[PDB]
Parts: structure tokens; sequence; C-alpha cells
């Protein structure tokens, strides 16, 4: 977790949950990670238990998620001053979108009786639009890269473990050691015996 | 900005030339720029798109290796290539400058054609670099002309007494052969009285070529 | 999937007329229809985009408007100075690319009709010596054009390499078109009488000119 105190300061820190702080000490089973980039006005619409008209529409965060977001500033590849078509969002869709799913459609999505599969005029717009991610805009229109760390439990057996220090060597001289969580108090001295490398 | 061409000769089918539009004048990260051709005789064609900072493009179903698309940034310069060109590569690869990174597929529907400057022509024939070998001719209100034969490439001058008497040049199409060649006769309106008493000398310039030739026009004697 | 698009617009000045470029199913209103022009001889621009607002710089007389399948082009007001060639371009999913129609000729709907004026030249002395021989015959002073052009020896009609193109515009308003004929050394020398001919509403010029002049 040392990669994960630099790269730019985090617009939301805080989580909804275990501190970031004490996932060392604690090894879990299984991290999702989702990379996406959003708006800066659209940063305080997810939240746990809360949604906004983007947020209802998209990748919504429920009450219990055993996780939260951590979002930060940073325009490398992000803002263009020109046009961004690529990264877009969604603002009509058929209904709200449930939590750990995902939907695709360049189709364009009807908004009265009349069914609109292949046709469109004033009655029926377009279900995607692009965002201005633009420098010479305001704050809440920079674009900002938001990362979700999402954590399933009691599932599988424990492999993606926070890192452990160690310490350095002592010799002829009992001290409070702790080899792979094998405890004890004793000397350390060298050894004449044989092991097999199981 | 500087959206300038850079020249390119006429080229026998079975080689590649080498096409160049120059991108200066504006930052190469976030202006995508894109490329259509006009062939008479048929609608556009668009091929497809890059991203001028990493490798991606997509391609279209109608070229699928005549056309390679580069990219560099160091000096700000692309280099295209076209290859094995035909009656369907006869068009001019206008140079155009948009908005937009277009790394996908769904961006091109948003993105409107900002800028175009400065097309790079291209000529597909056979027939490459000669030189003319106009012999002079026999005329019989009167009108007097010069002709030009088994030159290639387009476009030639004429001029009439160096150029010291206009009477409305009007330049006309030709028709390709087999070997492919040109045939431009300018002619122009003399009095029926001044046939012989008045000189008239024909001045020829083959631009490619770097040839002048000047053959004057007379009766057969 | 391939735009459809008229080649030529009768569109009379004075009063609105519409224009309709239609394609395919899932080729027009699942993306929108966009409009440009470019000039003969100049480079392209922009006209409309997105079928909404009028862009700057371009005077508002074309509409943009989309209604189903066929995209309907509405203008107000014709100009002499506006007959700039439009075009029709639209995405596909289906294709990936950019998709162009015929694309529009628009004609105001002139010149009166005139004689027309062809002078034979035959090749010199010296034309022979390199066992080269070609005959050009211009037509002009006739209006419009689209004409056809054939080569009369005076015995029977001849077809053997035969040249014939498009007459273009010319910069006084008219037309003319040049017609070539390809032989050999000894036709050329076969027949003592070698001429060029043209249709010209049920109206023809014919004269005889021989090769030793």
């Amino acid at each position: 977790y040392s990669v994960l105190y630099n790269f730019a300061p985090f617009f939301a820190f805080k989580c909804y949950g275990v501190s970031p702080t004490k996932l060392n000490d604690l090894c879990f089973t299984n991290v999702y990670a989702d990379s996406f980039v959003i708006r800066g006005n659209e940063v305080s619409q997810i939240a746990p238990g809360q949604t906004g008209n983007i947020a209802d529409y998209n990748y919504k965060l429920p009450d219990d998620f055993t996780g939260c977001v951590i979002a930060w500033n940073s325009n490398k590849l992000d803002s263009k001053v020109g046009g961004n078509y690529n990264y877009l969002y969604r603002l009509f869709r058929k209904s709200n979108l449930k939590p750990f799913e995902r939907d695709i459609s360049t189709e364009i999505y009807q908004a009265g009786n009349k069914p609109c599969n292949g046709v469109a005029g004033f009655n029926c717009y377009f279900p995607l639009r692009s965002y201005g991610f633009r420098p010479t805009y305001g704050v809440g229109h920079q674009p900002y890269r938001v990362v979700v760390l999402s954590f399933e439990l009691l599932h599988a057996p424990a492999t993606v473990c926070g890192p452990k220090k160690s310490t350095n060597l002592v010799k002829n001289k009992c001290v409070n050691f702790n080899f792979n969580g094998l405890t004890g108090t004793g000397v350390l001295t060298e050894s004449n015996k044989k092991f097999l490398p199981f | 900005v500087q959206l300038v061409q850079s020249g390119a000769e006429v080229k026998k089918p079975g080689a590649s030339v080498k096409v160049s539009c120059k991108a200066s004048g504006y930052i190469f990260s976030d202006y995508n720029i894109h490329w259509v051709r006009q062939a008479p005789g048929q609608g556009l064609e668009w091929m497809g798109w890059i991203s001028p900072d990493s490798d991606d493009t997509n391609y279209a179903q109608s070229f699928q290796g005549r056309v390679t698309m580069t990219r560099d940034t160091s000096i700000t310069t692309v280099y295209m290539e076209l290859s094995s060109l035909r009656s369907d590569d006869t068009a001019v690869y206008f140079c155009a400058r948009s908005v937009g990174y277009c790394s996908l597929n769904s961006c091109q529907r948003w993105m409107w054609f900002d800028t175009w400057g400065q097309g790079a022509l291209v000529t597909v024939s056979s027939a490459s670099t000669k030189g003319p070998s106009v012999f002079p001719l026999a005329p019989s209100t009167a009108a007097l002309g010069c002709l030009v034969k088994d030159y290639f490439p387009e476009p030639v001058t004429v001029s009439w007494n160096s150029g010291a008497l206009t009477s409305g040049v009007h330049t006309f199409p030709a028709v390709l052969q087999s070997s492919g060649l040109y045939s431009l006769s300018s002619v122009v309106t003399v009095p029926s009285s001044s046939l012989g008493t008045q000189t008239y000398i024909c001045n020829v310039n083959h631009k490619p070529s770097n040839t002048k030739v000047d053959k004057k026009v007379e009766p057969k004697s | 999937p391939v735009l459809t698009q008229p080649p030529s617009a009768s569109g009379p000045p004075g009063q609105s007329v519409s224009i309709s470029c239609s394609g395919s199913r899932s080729n027009i209103g699942t993306n929108f229809v966009y409009w440009y022009q470019q000039l003969p001889g100049a480079a392209p621009k922009l006209l409309i985009y997105k079928n909404d607002q009028r862009p700057s710089g371009v005077p508002e007389r074309f509409f943009g408007s989309k209604s189903g399948t066929s995209a309907s082009l509405a203008i107000s007001g014709l100009r002499s100075e506006d007959e700039v060639d439009y075009y029709c371009a639209a995405w596909d999913d289906s294709l990936s690319g950019h998709v162009f129609g015929a694309g529009t000729k628009v004609t105001v709907l002139g010149q009166p009709k005139a004689a027309p004026s062809v002078t034979l030249f035959p090749p010199s002395s010296e034309e022979l010596q390199a066992n080269k021989a070609t005959l050009v015959c211009l037509i002009s002073d006739f209006y419009p054009g689209a004409v056809t052009v054939a080569w009369k020896a005076d015995s029977s009609p001849v077809k053997a390499g035969v040249e014939t193109t498009t007459p273009s515009k010319q910069s006084n308003n008219k037309y003319a078109a040049s017609s070539y004929l390809s032989l050999t050394p000894e036709q050329w020398k076969s027949h003592r009488s070698y001429s060029c001919q043209v249709t010209h509403e049920g109206s023809t010029v014919e004269k005889t000119v021989a090769p030793t002049e």
C-alpha cells in the first residue's frame, strides 16, 4: 500500500468502512478495482444510500459495499483542449442501474410510445453524451481519475495480504521473536542441523 | 495553422509514393487528422482515423492493405503510403483537421470536420516522365492553333507571340489512351486576311520535363 | 448502406425546395447526418453539423433537418454566389467509416444558340518523317455540351482509335469540345480527304481538307 499514498492528492480519501491504513493489518480474499473518469461535479453524487442524476443511470455504490472510493485530480492525458468524445456517460437509461452490473448500447433510446428502432427525429434522442473535459472550463468540469476498492469476504481462502515488515539479525541474546506467525522467546544461535527444503 | 502539403509525382502501378500533410501550427496530442478522398465518377470514401499519440486505428471495410497511416511527434509530421494506384485510387487525398481524441468507435458521431487545408493531388497513370516531341503544324473567320502530343504529366502552358497577344485561351479536356497521353490544342481567333503577313509563334513549356520548345506554324509550301 | 444522393438538383431561384438524401436501415437515425460543402478548386468547409444549430461564418440560409430515414435539406432563397457543391455525410456503425453519396450539382434554371466553328489543322510535312500523324479539330460556340463527333473519310465510316471527351465549362459561360483521331501513316496516305463532323440539333458542318494541303 505504499504506492497508494502518492500519485496526486486524493480528492475524496474518506472511507465508508475499514480504514485504508488498517488494510495492512488484515488480509483480504479478493479486490475489485474499476477504472473510469468522471467530471468534477460528479464526484459528490456517488455515496452509500445516495445518488444523483448521472449516478442513478450509471454505476452505483450501495449501502453495503465492503469498500469505498478513492479519487484524485490529474491532467496528463485526461483533459483535452479540443474535443473529448471517447469518454461518455448515461443520462437516459431504461431503469435504475443495479450495483455490480454494466451495460453497453450504441443504439438510440426512445422517449415516447413510438418505437425508435432505426429512425429518429424530434421525439427521439440519444442516451449517451460526451464530457466537457476542457482545461478552459471550471473546477467542476475538470476530469477526475476515479477508482473504487471493492472487497468480498468469507468466500475464498485469503491470498491478497498486506505488507509485512522485516527486522535485522540478532545473535546470542534472547529476544521476543516472531517467525511467520510462530511466537516465542529465546536465543538465536547457529545450527548444525540439516532440514529438507519443505 | 500550417496545413500545407508535400508535392508528389505521377507513378506507374506497382510502386508506392510518399504523401505528407503538414500538422504543425497546433498541438499534436488533441486534434485528430482525417483524410478524405474525392474521386470523380463515384462518391467520396473514408477509410480510417489515427490517434496522434500512440498506435491506435480502425479500418473500414473498403481498404485493408492499400493505405498505411503513420505518425511522428518529434517533428510533428505525418507520412502516408499509397500503393498499387489504379482507377479507384484516382482521387485528391484531402487533409482534414478536427477536434477530438477518438480512440473508440462512438466518438465519430459527435465529431465534425473542422478545417480542410491543402489537399495533396495524386494522379494515377502508367505513364511517368517523358519529354515532348512536338512538330510544327500546318493550318488549313479563320483560326490558328498549336497542338502538343506525347507529353506527360499535366499541365502545360501556351502563348502566342511570347505572350504579347491575348485572344481568350481556354483549356480543354483530353482523352486517355491505352499507353496514356494527353492531347491539348489551344485555338485562338485570328483574322482571315492575316495568316502569313503577321508572325505567330507558339511556345509550350513542360514544367516536370524542364524543357521549352518554340515552334512556329505556317501553311505548307 | 451506400448513401443515395441525386446527381443533379433542379432548384429554381426565389422559391424554397427540399432535397432528400436517404440511406438504409441502421445507417440514418442511429447516427446523425452531416452537411458539408466544397468549392471546385478549393478546400472543403463546414455547412451544417448535428442538424440543430447553424455554425458561425456561414449565412443562415440552409436549414439542418432530419425526418425519418430520409434526410431533408431545406433552403430559403437562392443566390448565384451560393452555388457550392453540397455533400451528404453520415456515420455508419456497420461500416466504421464515413459514407458518402454521389453528390448534388445545383444549376440555376440562358445562353443563345450559336453556329459551331470547326477548324481542321492537318499535320505538316515534318510529321510524316517521324511516322506520326494525328488530326485535331476544335468544336466551340455551342450550348449546352455533351455533343458527339464523328470522322468521315468521304468513302465509308471508320471506327478505329477515336478519341472523344466530355466538354468542360468555359470562363465566358460557353462550352468547347475537342476531338482527336490517332491513326497510322499507312492510313493517313490511303485517302486524300479526311474530315471531322458533329451533330447539333440535326445540323452538321463538313469541309474537305487534303492531306497535301
